[PDB]
């Protein structure tokens, strides 16, 4: 595969990186071509550079292509959303093609976003690829059906057992399994560290790792590390709330790391959650309390 | 499936367990029913800040939405049956900070004191304890705090009261000499005495100071203070006679109502605290605790449940 080290890059989660091989690397063919655009885009995305692809994507583009963009103005345009579905659900039903994996995988993905995680697990089941496995497992551990993704990842690992992306996978369903697991979740994550470059995706996954175990400390490492690199990143800052307490930081810490992420990110889920426990909080005082 | 918070409300009884998990409502209830807890609106902050630390955070493939791990206490052993999340806060830490609110009371600064010691008060229950002594130490660590709040809000208001009417003066000395039952560590329950014995000696109520002075040496206060005592003792001594009578019995012993800061004497009725074991006149009953600020001070618990053992099977 030419075009091995620009899929790698991007599954760890070095967009950057990703995109700049993605340009480097010469087409050879015009199905190559298109699989490159696909990733190059698709790193865009995870950077969250929504206009970059929204504006280079035309309608002209292959069709791959036009799911990618699909899913960035499901990404970019809050409104769009509801229209978008309705569409991708005409379009889901009123035409069989299970080839375009692109698309498949795409529209899982505004399925998953949308939280109709059997729409987005029914058309992964279509998708054959390897990256459809893997999404199938995620979606299956964030459905809590830890059993039904050992199968999946069965499924991948016969497949493939050194594929980065079944590495990932099933550090995932190990993360997830606990116990003795945790450490096998460790090791993966650290070894595409070492191997690839410590990414901020790598990092979280390792600190995580050790956070489900007791050692605290020894995530401070890599949290610290991820948060030199990238303030404002999500996933670190919502690990260095958690570790900060177990740590024995002084309850300041932890609020400011919980308001650096508003400032990164208004709109983040995390944030959300929070704001809506503090709701509920409220409307439990009221129950609670006495009449007046 | 079931979701990894799920399992640990289903799991554990601890009040602690289910704010992590982010179940509020069923937190809640339990410090209803444990404690007294009726206002939650003092827990707010304890809430969340304990409901942020509870999960955290990975990617597992990109431009998806990232994964939550739970992490547990008993990760070697819990299956995904059996977990229970981490702990996060420990005695220890509340110990720690009792230091600070000691420092406080020394300095004079009560105010501040109350709300460090109601802060950890408040946030005893939140503690998963290991074994039964430690369980031991929570409940004394509370009632510490207790102790403090109460006297220390005493003082505060003594103070305020106005000195102009001799009946007034009473009063003053009166509420002075009840802090001095408050059990408090000696460096700050000789400062109490210290106080009771001045103005005892103004009041003329001489014998009653002199009982003062002779328990404030014993605990051994600095050089000049028991100097000073002393000077005041022998002066006492020479009159030994209290001129009027008080509403205080030193010997027979008291509840002070958190509320009145009025002496109850021993069988005579009283309704505390369910949670922080404050004491108040039945008149009170039904009323929001002044020294929790959470608690009903009627109501009836099952008492803390800060660790496992206490269930029995």
């Amino acid at each position: 595969d030419e075009l091995f080290d620009v899929k790698n890059a991007f599954y760890i989660g070095s967009y950057q990186q990703c995109i700049n091989e993605a340009q480097r690397v010469k087409l050879s063919s015009p199905e190559r071509e298109v699989e490159r655009d696909v990733f190059l885009y698709r790193a865009y995305l995870a950077q969250r550079k929504y206009g970059v692809v929204l504006d280079e994507i035309k309608p002209s583009s292959a069709p791959e292509l036009q799911a990618v963009r699909m899913f960035a103005e499901y990404l970019a345009s809050e409104n769009q959303r509801d229209s978008i579905v309705l569409e991708l659900d005409r379009e889901m039903s009123r035409s069989v093609d299970v080839t375009n994996t692109t698309f498949l995988l795409m529209a899982a993905s505004i399925y998953f976003h949308d939280q109709n995680p059997d729409a987005a697990l029914r058309t992964l089941h279509q998708g054959d690829g390897l990256e459809c496995m893997a999404m199938t497992i995620q979606i299956l551990l964030k459905l809590d059906r830890l059993d039904l993704a050992r199968k999946e990842l069965k499924k991948m690992q016969d497949q493939d057992e050194d594929a980065t992306l079944t590495q990932l996978a099933t550090a995932w369903v190990n993360l997830a399994v606990g116990g003795e697991k945790l450490q096998e979740a460790y090791y993966i994550f650290q070894e595409l560290a070492d191997k690839c470059s410590p990414t901020l995706l790598l990092l979280n996954g390792q600190a995580a790792c050790h956070s489900a175990q007791g050692r605290w400390e020894t995530a401070e490492g890599v949290l610290q590390e991820a948060l030199d690199k990238d303030s404002g990143h999500p996933e670190t800052l919502i690990n260095l709330i958690v570790l900060s307490q177990h740590l024995g930081k002084p309850p300041e810490v932890t609020n400011r790391y919980l308001s650096q992420l508003k400032d990164a990110h208004r709109a983040h889920p995390f944030i959300k959650e929070y704001q809506a426990k503090e709701n509920d909080f409220d409307r439990l005082a009221m129950q609670y309390a006495p009449s007046a | 499936g079931t979701s990894p918070t799920q399992i640990w409300c289903n799991n554990s009884q601890l009040p602690v367990d289910h704010i992590l998990a982010g179940s509020f409502e069923t937190a809640m209830r339990l410090l209803h029913d444990q404690v007294g807890v009726i206002q939650f609106g003092p827990y707010k902050q304890l809430f969340l800040q304990t409901y942020a630390r509870g999960r955290t955070t990975y990617q597992a493939l990109p431009c998806l939405p990232s994964m939550y791990s739970y992490p547990n206490r008993n990760w070697k052993d819990a299956g995904l049956k059996n977990g229970v999340p981490a702990v996060g806060l420990k005695l220890n830490d509340l110990i720690q900070r009792l230091q600070l609110c000691y420092q406080l009371t020394t300095v004079g600064k009560f105010e501040e004191a109350v709300e460090k010691f109601r802060s950890i008060l408040l946030s005893v229950p939140l503690l998963v304890v290991d074994n039964k002594q430690e369980i031991a130490e929570a409940q004394q660590l509370i009632t510490i705090c207790r102790e403090y709040i109460v006297g220390l809000c005493m003082e505060i208001e003594r103070k305020k009261l106005p000195k102009e009417t001799l009946d007034q003066q009473k009063r003053i000395c009166e509420m002075a000499a009840y802090f001095t039952h408050s059990n408090l560590q000696p460096v700050h329950m000789i400062l109490v005495l210290r106080t009771a014995l001045n103005l005892f000696f103004k009041l003329k109520n001489f014998k009653t100071a002199a009982t003062f002075a002779r328990r404030l040496l014993e605990l051994g206060p600095k050089p000049e203070v028991a100097q000073q005592t002393r000077k005041i003792l022998s002066a006492c001594e020479k009159n030994p006679t209290d001129a009027c009578q008080l509403n205080y019995d030193m010997h027979n012993p008291f509840d002070i109502c958190a509320a009145s800061y009025r002496p109850i004497y021993r069988g005579k009725p009283v309704e505390k605290c369910p949670l922080s074991g404050a004491c108040y006149s039945p008149e009170f009953k039904g009323q929001i605790c002044r020294v929790t600020t959470v608690t009903e001070i009627g109501k009836d618990v099952i008492g803390l449940r800060i660790s496992p053992l206490q269930f029995r099977l």
